[PDB]
């Protein structure tokens, strides 16, 4: 029936990464999670009138498991690699998740989009042209999100998704 | 009728419940938030004991209460205030009887010796089982000892005594089994010649066993105060999360060891059997229920450099793949026939932690701290709840020991592995994938022939146990 | 996976905390630390069947005697313990049989008579005087050791089958 795709999450430990696929796939209206529920992670949605299922591959906290981030990535077809805004080294990691994903997909072209999460009100240390000259010297998108008001969060998962589309 | 209570203007545990603070999940009541008066009060409750409940509060609850504040509200919690005399027991002492005292002797039994009795069980089991605060804290632990030292009176007097002696044992601070462990096994490598121990030479039963006790130790040694608050994720997480690390540390270590003993194997007939041999020791890991150890083995198997061998992986018997192929299927579908096996198996085990981690900081991250009602805020307590059943699912694993006798050489052996040696985790792993280019080029590169390194036979002893009299 | 809710009772001192730590830890507890309320979890497979046994470890010394029928409401089923060189605890097993029967308004509560201590040389209740006991309740009758591990499985695992069954 309707398309799966498989996307992955990725990116720097402790600094509210997490916020992104929770935000998403919460009842957005009601601030509750329990992550241990089969289907936590699953999410029939439309985009572009097209009726299709998410599940999304997050595995915030195991980042010190750092030999097992090959397993983990060879499951997606693709990529969110996510920075915080106030965080310069999570973004200066940037560079190496992308040349991993690069590796384990065995492709120069595997569709992923460069996601600047606002994880607290602690002062921004990335500038958005910052991120929008990485992301085009990649070729990919940039998408600034909220971990407190789910803005910017869906148009980074659909964006994902409209790459894997057009790929 | 029920009890009569003290005036809630001298004790503040006498209030009554109401939306505005305690609210009850929908045959105890089971509390979704409220104050944290209201919460120490059902931690206490004169009616019921709730075990569960003490070991979640003293595990979670210092996200929303300090140790500090926690003492002082179970110490005014134990001091209650007896009733006055009855008009029947006035009329008795005008004419110069004794008084019946019937409300005071129930009182007594019915609420002020059970509250009583389950402060101080909330005291012992902080002080056996979460004493962390008190080694941080040494004026914490003086009040505590004070306060246990100063309770009078005979109802609590074995339980003061009890409590006094186990607080002065912990500040200073053996297995029996159901059978003989098995004998340890040898291969090339005899005992004390330390000098040859290798993946090929050990016996894979004895590597198995020897890397059980260890990742097993390592496991066993996690404790919650590592977990609660995400605290391995922050940047003081080497002071707060030192055993949850070495225990990460060591599984990444055994990861790229065998990584790293496969691709410098450069000889396509040696490499299939460094391989063949690996996952005999999963298979040893399998029986042996040590999950962290299969999974060592599957992510170093998926990892970029070992993947792409398949000139190797062509090689290896078919029974050999369909045990690496049944590893692996534990992990899809995001570990669902992994939490299933892991529910069935009969312990001893070794869980993978990594589930676990994400799912603490996941509840911790999509939940929020306090719930607003009418006006207040109110502790949310289910989301407390969701964290120690977690830690209690760890603790649960962490009982039962492993029936298998070290052998302090291998042990050695392993603990010392260092397959990084001085370089940088970058560095090391572009060089693992390096190798793997040189051993099996890409197509259309032609495969080239590389000169054997092992010079004693590579014929694997098998995995089934041996036992001579 | 079933739960079972287990509940070991009796007098102070017969070995009730000793019991449950040797089954959960494999370790033998040398010091007498009265209890006030524990409890522990275990999961292990009985008669080839997974479950997760739920394990309450009360209080016997006699100032905790009020606070019972809580938890007796709980229980599925009770360990019921007395120490095989202490007569008292011995007669103390009625007073616990009769309070079970009337929380739980049953005549039929899965149960086991556990004589503990049978490390011991110094026996003061005979194995033939508990047996009667037992038999007249309708219940196993086990001597243990939580100090030598004789008979702990047995002990709690032959609970679960009275739970199993009930
Ligand atoms: C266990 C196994 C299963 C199937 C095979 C096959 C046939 C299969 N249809 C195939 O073409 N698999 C390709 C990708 C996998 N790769 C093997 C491998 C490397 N690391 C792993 C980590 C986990 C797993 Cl499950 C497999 C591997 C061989 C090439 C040939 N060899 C096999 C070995
Ligand atoms: N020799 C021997 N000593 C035992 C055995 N079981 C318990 N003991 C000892 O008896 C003492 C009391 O044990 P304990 O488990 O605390 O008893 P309890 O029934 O839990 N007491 P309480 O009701 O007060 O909680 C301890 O010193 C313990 O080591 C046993 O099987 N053999
Ligand atoms: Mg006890
Ligand atoms: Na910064």
């Amino acid at each position: 029936g309707m398309t799966e795709y498989k996307l992955v999450v990725v990116g720097a430990g402790g600094v509210g990464k997490s916020a992104l696929t929770i935000q998403l796939i919460q009842n957005h209206f009601v601030d509750e999670y329990d992550p241990t529920i089969e289907d936590s992670y699953r999410k029939q949605v439309v985009i572009d009138g097209e009726t299709c299922l998410l599940d999304i591959l997050d595995t915030a906290g195991q980042e010190e498991y750092s030999a097992m981030r090959d397993q983990y990535m060879r499951t997606g077809e693709g990529f969110l690699c996510v920075f915080a805004i106030n965080n310069t080294k999570s973004f200066e990691d940037i560079h190496q998740y992308r040349e991993q994903i690069k590796r384990v997909k065995d492709s120069d072209d595997v569709p992923m989009v460069l996601v600047g999460n606002k994880c607290d009100l602690a002062a921004r240390t990335v500038e958005s042209r910052q991120a929008q000259d990485l992301a085009r010297s990649y070729g990919i998108p940039y998408i600034e999100t909220s971990a407190k008001t789910r803005q910017g969060v869906e148009d980074a998962f659909y964006t994902l998704v409209r790459e894997i589309r057009q790929h | 009728g029920q009890m009569r209570l003290p005036s809630a203007d001298v004790y503040r545990f006498a209030e009554p419940d109401s939306e505005e603070n305690i609210i009850f999940e929908e045959g105890i009541p089971i509390i979704k938030a409220g104050t944290v008066i209201k919460l120490i009060e059902r931690l206490t409750y004169h009616m019921y004991a709730d075990p569960n409940f003490v070991r979640t509060f003293l595990t979670t609850y210092r996200s929303f209460c300090k140790p500090q504040e926690l003492l002082s509200l179970i110490i005014e919690r134990f001091e209650i205030p007896e009733p006055e005399p009855t008009e029947a027991d006035r009329i008795a002492i005008e004419n110069g009887d004794q008084p019946l005292s019937a409300e005071l002797k129930r009182f007594r039994k019915e609420y002020i010796q059970p509250v009583q009795l389950r402060v101080l069980n909330v005291c012992r089991h902080w002080v056996e089982h979460h004493f962390y605060d008190f080694e941080r804290d040494a004026y914490l632990l003086q009040r505590m000892e004070e306060f246990i030292g100063t309770v009078r009176g005979k109802a609590m007097k074995k339980w003061v005594e009890s409590i006094t002696k186990i607080i002065q044992r912990k500040k200073i601070a053996n297995i029996t089994f159901q059978s003989s462990p098995p004998t340890v096994e040898w291969h090339i490598s005899r005992p004390g010649h330390i000098e040859t121990f290798d993946l090929l030479t050990l016996h894979p039963i004895e590597i198995a066993r020897q890397l059980t006790l260890l990742e097993s130790d390592l496991y066993r040694a996690v404790q919650p105060s590592e977990l609660v608050g995400s605290v391995w994720t922050k940047e003081d997480k080497e002071i707060n999360s030192p055993n949850l690390l070495k225990m990460i540390r060591h599984t990444t270590n055994l990861t790229l060891w065998f990584e790293k003993c496969i691709v410098e194997t450069e000889n396509l007939e040696e490499r299939v059997a460094v391989v063949s041999r690996i996952i005999e020791i999963l298979q040893v890991f399998q029986e042996l229920n040590n999950f962290n150890g299969v999974l060592e083995v599957v992510s170093a198997m998926n990892s970029s450099p070992v993947y792409r061998l398949d000139h190797t992986f062509e090689q290896i018997p078919s029974r050999q793949k369909k045990i690496l192929e049944e590893a692996h299927e534990l992990s899809e579908d995001h570990y669902k026939k992994y939490l299933a096996k892991l529910r069935s198996i009969n312990p001893p085990c070794v869980p993978f932690f990594g589930i676990y981690l994400t799912n603490i900081l996941k509840t911790e991250e999509g939940n929020p701290e306090v719930l607003k009602r009418h006006g207040k805020e109110l502790i949310n307590f289910s989301k407390r709840r969701k964290v120690a059943e977690i830690t209690g699912e760890i603790q649960q694993y962490q009982n039962q020991p492993y029936c298998l006798r070290v052998e302090s050489d291998i042990k050695r052996f392993f603990e010392n592995l260092n397959p990084m040696g001085n370089s940088m985790e970058k560095e090391f792993t572009d060089y693992l994938f390096n190798k793997s280019l040189e051993i099996e080029p890409r197509n259309p590169k032609p495969l080239p022939r590389f000169p054997k390194k092992y010079s004693y036979p590579l014929k694997s002893p098998g995995v089934r146990p041996s036992n001579p009299r």
